[PDB]
Order: structure tokens, then C-alpha cells, then sequence
């Protein structure tokens, strides 16, 4: 695990949460 | 030297969304290692956060859920604030890839984003639980109607209404306990629901006796009334316990 990968993960996770909101 | 703790998320759904981030943060915290140029990846996080904030504001400004409306902002605020730390870190790392304070921001910012996103998901989770509670409260309210049933015709109507109502409530509780991670709370929910379901036929039986007794001559209705009332009281106690348990959280759900 490295910083570049963790940051990519965070960005994707945030997009996931936004999508949850948009579908609710 | 500071000790840390990754969360035991409230539900399986939240766990599946956030577990990867938590695990990756833990890995980096524990690791033994200079950090590359993070300007671009941080900018991608910044853009994601900005989109999320935009949607969050739209929701806060349009929701009729006065409670959701009030609990949401603090979570988005925590996420945004944490994002600013990542931005500052990337700026510092451009001039000094070995910056210790920069690494500190990366970690604090990453953890703050995890904690804020978890808080956000929990606010939406609470709104879902409020829907279950509303159904539970509708059953409590309908249980108060039992005392007004004094004819066999009305008893038929009552049973045909309370029956399906309980079925719906039970289904919501079964589905909810399956989502919870904390075993102690699941057990309490299942035990209370079972107790409630068992009391249902006892209640109908007591109401039938009351109706029969009332519509007869010279019989005393005091005993039938007492027995009916006793059952309603026990059922209401159980439903209130379900309502209480549905709202419980745990210390281990915090990230730090």
C-alpha cells in the first residue's frame, strides 16, 4: 500500500458515497 | 507513539464501502519507509469532495427531513476540512519530499476523511432507522385501539389490520438485524420481536373473551378487561425495547 494508491481509493470511495446519496 | 483504532462499522453496507480505505490507512500508518509528487492524486480527491459537497448541499436544502437536515452538515464539514490538509501536504511535498509535517497532514487528512464519511453514512442510516421506528410507533398506537373494540365485527377488522401490520414490522426488523455488525444488538432485536409475535395471538384471544363477555348478560367484565390490558402492556413494553435498541451505537465505531 502506498500514498498514490490510498489517494486513488479515497477519491473512488467519495464518488461511491455521492452515488449512494443520488440514488437514495 | 500515539495509539490508533480503525472502526467496526455500524452496518455491513457501510463496512463494505469504507473497509478498503480503513485498511489502507492502517497499512500506511504501520509501515516502515521520501514521498512522490502527490499534487494530481490529491487534486482528484479535492474534485471528488467538491462534487460530494455540492450534492450534500442540494440534499440539505431540499429535504423535508428536518433531522437529516441538521445532522448532515457537520459530517461534510469534517470531510472538507480533512481534504484541506491533504492539499496542504501536497504543496509541502513539492519543495520537501521528506517533510515530516507533510506526512502528518496526509495521515490526519486521510483519517479525517474516513471519519467524516463514516459520520455522513451514519446520518443517512439514522434516517432509515427512523422509518422503521415510525412503523413500530404505528403498531404501538394501534395497540391503544384494542380497548375500543367491543363487537365481534370490529374484532375481525382489528385482527385483519394488526396482523399484517405486525408482519411488516417483523420483516423490517429481521432485515435490519441482518445488517448490524454488533451481535449483542441483533440478539436483543430478535428476542424482542419473537416475544411480540408470540403475544399477538394471546391479545386476540383476550379481546375475543372481552367482546364475548361484554355482549353477554350478568357477567362481570372486569377480569376480561384486566387480561386484555395486561397483554397490550407487555406488547408495548417489547416494542419500546425494539425502538430503544434500533438506535444503539458502539464506541468501537469511532476512527482515531
Amino acid at each position: 500500500v502506498g500514498w498514490e494508491q490510498l489517494l486513488t481509493t479515497i477519491a473512488r470511495t467519495i464518488n461511491e458515497v455521492e452515488n449512494q446519496i443520488l440514488t437514495r | 507513539h500515539h495509539h490508533h483504532h480503525m472502526p467496526v462499522f455500524h452496518t455491513r453496507t457501510i463496512e463494505s464501502i469504507l473497509e478498503p480505505v480503513a485498511q489502507q490507512i492502517s497499512h500506511l500508518v504501520i509501515m516502515h519507509e521520501a514521498i512522490p509528487d502527490l499534487t494530481a492524486p490529491v487534486a482528484a480527491v479535492q474534485a471528488a469532495v467538491s462534487n460530494l459537497v455540492r450534492v450534500g448541499k442540494e440534499t440539505v436544502q431540499t429535504t423535508e427531513d428536518q433531522i437529516l437536515k441538521r445532522d448532515m452538515p457537520p459530517a461534510f464539514i469534517k470531510v472538507e476540512n480533512a481534504c484541506t490538509k491533504l492539499v496542504q501536504a501536497a504543496q509541502m511535498l513539492q519543495s520537501d519530499p521528506y517533510s515530516v509535517p507533510a506526512r502528518d497532514y496526509l495521515i490526519d487528512g486521510s483519517r479525517g476523511i474516513l471519519s467524516g464519511t463514516s459520520d455522513l453514512l451514519l446520518t443517512f442510516d439514522e434516517a432509515e432507522v427512523r422509518k422503521i421506528i415510525r412503523v413500530c410507533k404505528g403498531i404501538l398506537e394501534y395497540l391503544t385501539v384494542a380497548e375500543v373494540v367491543e363487537t365481534m365485527e370490529d374484532l375481525v377488522t382489528y385482527t385483519k389490520n394488526l396482523g399484517p401490520g405486525m408482519t411488516k414490522m417483523a420483516k423490517m426488523i429481521d432485515e435490519r438485524q441482518q445488517e448490524l455488525t454488533h451481535q449483542e444488538h441483533r440478539v436483543m432485536l430478535v428476542n424482542s420481536m419473537n416475544t411480540v409475535k408470540e403475544l399477538l395471538p394471546v391479545l386476540i384471544s383476550a379481546m375475543k373473551i372481552f367482546v364475548t363477555t361484554k355482549n353477554s348478560k350478568n357477567q362481570g367484565i372486569e377480569e376480561a378487561l384486566k387480561n386484555r390490558n395486561f397483554t397490550v402492556e407487555k406488547m408495548s413494553a417489547e416494542i419500546n425495547e425494539i425502538i430503544r435498541v434500533l438506535q444503539l451505537t458502539s464506541w468501537d465505531e469511532d476512527a482515531w
